[PDB]
């Protein structure tokens, strides 16, 4: 439910809405189907899950 | 027909350029706007088919494009590369355009003072990409080309000391090396300064981002204020015509504004229509500039800045990227007499690189954008031909190194 | 007419005269090096001779040729304004 | 797989490339040409909101516009160079285009 | 109204085309005149000077 308070309509609230029916996981994945404000939804296992995109993977250059 | 002139000395100058990559998300639902919730109006607009349908996708359509756009222009890296804790760069000092950890967002300090420079039916969607991710994706590709050069634009980062990397790049705009490794202590100096000097220029310019933000609310605006016109009627409110008027002549005030409506809402789907595709334009000419300037040396002219292009640094707008230049100006120029080539026992002589120079009485060879002046040999020319086709040849010896050192 | 007005543009066509001729003249004076910054003056052989060195041919051509490459260009030059007296894609706008 | 072609020989050839960079600056003044210069029809045309004022925005944007693409086409120089009165260009004739 | 939002309409289109035609133009002035552009096909037929 986009730019509407879950107070006014398992349930999870974002920026951009208020969302209801996926989990809201600690971890960081690509994205598969884009949601709005650095948030992402996909279907692991069997479920959906929400979650922050994650940028790439990090690597940190050996300069000298 | 004589003449050249030759630089001895040269500036190392910083400038910015800014373009805008996307514009604000928007959503309209006619149900809402020209009905205002009302069944009546909504039965009387059922009769108009699928206009609405139309300006829906098309608005749905403008709006994905826009994450396209960010996409395209931002996502260029696959690994977030992190600067070193030691930050030792040859004298070179990037302080102020690194990320600082206590700064809100992790921006850098070029990045919050560019920040700070700049209902009823109507909706914004939030763009997909947040502020703070866009300036994770400046910051990585600000530590990959530091600290790899470009070749991590072109797959695994390899590591190199800046100051070789800087040499590379003087190789690649035609000035050798040795001049650079000569001036490094003034190279650094003037990069800093120039660096301080777009600090202290734009803390004191913005109007292409600013332009579009005025353009999309001026938009807004009309629309929203387009909602107050009769277009010839009783009123501009539905429940004053509901409420006065029975509905066999009531209907007939109702259709003229739902077509005045319709009318006003095609008209702003057609700008954002246009102006999308101006905005996409612009995104596409940003795209091909951060992979053209930063992640390689462009040899095309005034594409990467003003002069000889050495290497650029992109930083993050509110809707846009900002791109700072590096650039090399050759400076104090002292013109000399010239010669095509010289004749020697016979033979014409022609610079291997560079060109023949005389202060007066002596001849020289030196680079073309650098004044270094040395002894004419066979090493750094070539022989074809004898000298009496060539117009322009004048007398001077040749010196080979291998006759003295040999007797 | 009823309502419509033709402005005038800015810059009148003796300007972008001048900006054209000033554009001829650095670009024959001084070769590529006024683009970037001030105007480096060089013999127009040289610069010629240059601009065969960025396309792989050694220089020491153009200084045997010079006649033969100045005849043909003036020539080329000749025959652009008699194939002159086309310009569709102007006049299309118009 | 053991045959090459290498010139002997050379032509310089110029060729001519058209492109348009600016139109012709129009500004139709809406109200006049909608009525014409009567009161009657200014006061029905009122009923119909500010789309004046949006044409007339676009409009003139679009002049600006050409004015800006002309100006990045032709003025990309600092100073006006002059060429000097001598022709010695190593035997090229400019003078068709000067 | 109809006649002149068509002709304003039409006229938008027709100056972002021009505009996109003038950015090429200007673009193909700083990369032949200002310099010797290594682009195939870009300023000219051939091998450009
Ligand atoms: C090339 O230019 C630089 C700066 O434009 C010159 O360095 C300056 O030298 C003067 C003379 O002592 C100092 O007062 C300035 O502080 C120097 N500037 C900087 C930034 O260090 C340099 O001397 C010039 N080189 C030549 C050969 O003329
Ligand atoms: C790079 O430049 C920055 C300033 O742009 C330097 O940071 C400041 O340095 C001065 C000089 O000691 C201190 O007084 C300030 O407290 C520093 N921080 C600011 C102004 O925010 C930085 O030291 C320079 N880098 C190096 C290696 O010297
Ligand atoms: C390059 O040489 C020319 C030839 O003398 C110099 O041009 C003259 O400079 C003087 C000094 O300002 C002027 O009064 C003359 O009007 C110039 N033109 C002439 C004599 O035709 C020029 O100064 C030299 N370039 C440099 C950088 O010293
Ligand atoms: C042109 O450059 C030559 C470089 O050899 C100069 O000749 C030398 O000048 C120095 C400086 O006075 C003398 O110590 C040497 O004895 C000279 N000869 C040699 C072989 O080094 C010459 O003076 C310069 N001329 C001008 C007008 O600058
Ligand atoms: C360059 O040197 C050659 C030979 O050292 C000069 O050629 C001689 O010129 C004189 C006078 O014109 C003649 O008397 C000789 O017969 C020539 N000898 C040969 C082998 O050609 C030539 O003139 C010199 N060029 C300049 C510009 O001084
Ligand atoms: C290369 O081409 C040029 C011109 O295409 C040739 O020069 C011509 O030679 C013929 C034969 O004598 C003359 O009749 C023409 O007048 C010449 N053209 C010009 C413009 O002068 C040249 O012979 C060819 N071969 C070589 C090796 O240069
Ligand atoms: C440069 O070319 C022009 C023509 O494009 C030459 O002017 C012509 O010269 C011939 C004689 O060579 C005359 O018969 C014509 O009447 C001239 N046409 C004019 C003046 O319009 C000019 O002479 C050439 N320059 C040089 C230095 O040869
Ligand atoms: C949503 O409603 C809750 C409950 O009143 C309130 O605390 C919160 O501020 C509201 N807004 C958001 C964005 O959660
Ligand atoms: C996610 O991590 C936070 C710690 O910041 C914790 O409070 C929260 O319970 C965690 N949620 C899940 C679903 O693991
Ligand atoms: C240069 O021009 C002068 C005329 O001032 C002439 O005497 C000389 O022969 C010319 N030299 C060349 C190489 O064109």
């Amino acid at each position: 439910y986009q730019d509407v308070n879950c107070t006014e309509v398992n349930v999870f609230q974002t920026r951009a809405g208020c969302l209801i029916g996926a989990e809201h996981v600690n971890n960081s994945y690509e994205c598969d189907i884009p949601i709005g404000a650095g948030i992402c939804a996909s279907y692991q296992t069997q479920s959906i899950i929400a979650y922050t995109m994650s940028l790439g993977a990090e690597n940190s250059v050996a300069y000298s | 027909n004589n003449s050249i002139a030759i630089p001895t000395n040269f500036t190392i100058s910083v400038t910015t350029e800014i373009l805008p990559v996307s514009m604000t998300k928007t959503s309209v639902d006619c149900t809402m706007y020209i009905c205002g919730d009302s069944t009546e109006c909504s039965n009387l607009l059922l009769q108009y088919g699928s206009f609405c349908t139309q300006l829906n996708r098309a608005l749905t359509g403008i709006a994905v494009e826009q994450d396209k756009n960010t996409q395209e222009v931002f996502a260029q890296v696959k690994q977030i590369y992190k600067t070193p804790p030691i930050k030792d760069f040859g004298g070179f000092n990037f302080s102020q355009i690194l990320p600082d950890p206590s700064k809100p967002s992790k921006r850098s300090f070029i990045e919050d003072l560019l920040f700070n420079k700049v209902f009823n039916g109507l909706t914004v969607l939030p763009p997909l990409l947040t502020d703070e991710m866009i300036a994770q994706y400046t910051s990585a590709l600000l530590a990959g080309t530091i600290t790899s050069g470009w070749t991590f634009g072109a797959g695994a980062a390899l590591q190199i000391p800046f100051a070789m990397q800087m040499a590379y790049r003087f190789n690649g705009i035609g000035v050798t090396q040795n001049v650079l490794y000569e001036n490094q202590k003034l190279i650094a100096n003037q990069f800093n300064s120039a660096i301080g000097k777009i600090q202290d220029s734009l803390s004191s310019a913005l109007g292409k981002l600013q332009d579009v933000v005025n353009q999309n609310a001026q938009a807004l605006n009309t629309l929203v204020k387009q909602l107050s016109s009769n277009f010839g009627a009783i009123s501009s409110v539905l429940n004053d015509i509901l409420s006065r008027l029975d509905p066999p002549e009531a209907e007939v005030q109702i259709d003229r504004l739902i077509t005045g409506r319709l009318q006003s809402l095609q008209t702003y789907v057609t700008q954002q229509l246009i102006r999308a595709a101006e905005i996409r334009a612009s995104a596409n000419l940003a795209a091909t500039k951060m992979s053209e300037c930063v992640l390689g040396q462009s040899k095309r002219v005034d594409f990467c800045g003003k002069g000889y292009h050495l290497m650029s640094f992109p930083q993050s707008a509110p809707h846009g990227v900002v791109f700072l230049h590096v650039t090399y100006v050759p400076a104090q120029e002292k013109n000399f007499t010239t010669a095509p080539a010289i004749c020697h026992d016979g033979k014409a002589h022609f610079p291997r690189e560079g060109v023949f120079v005389s202060n007066g009485t002596h001849w020289f060879v030196t680079q073309r954008n650098f004044y270094e002046p040395q002894i004419i040999t066979t090493d750094n020319t070539f022989v074809s031909g004898n000298c009496d086709v060539v117009i322009g040849i004048v007398n001077n010896t040749v010196y080979d190194p291998l006759q003295p050192e040999l007797d």
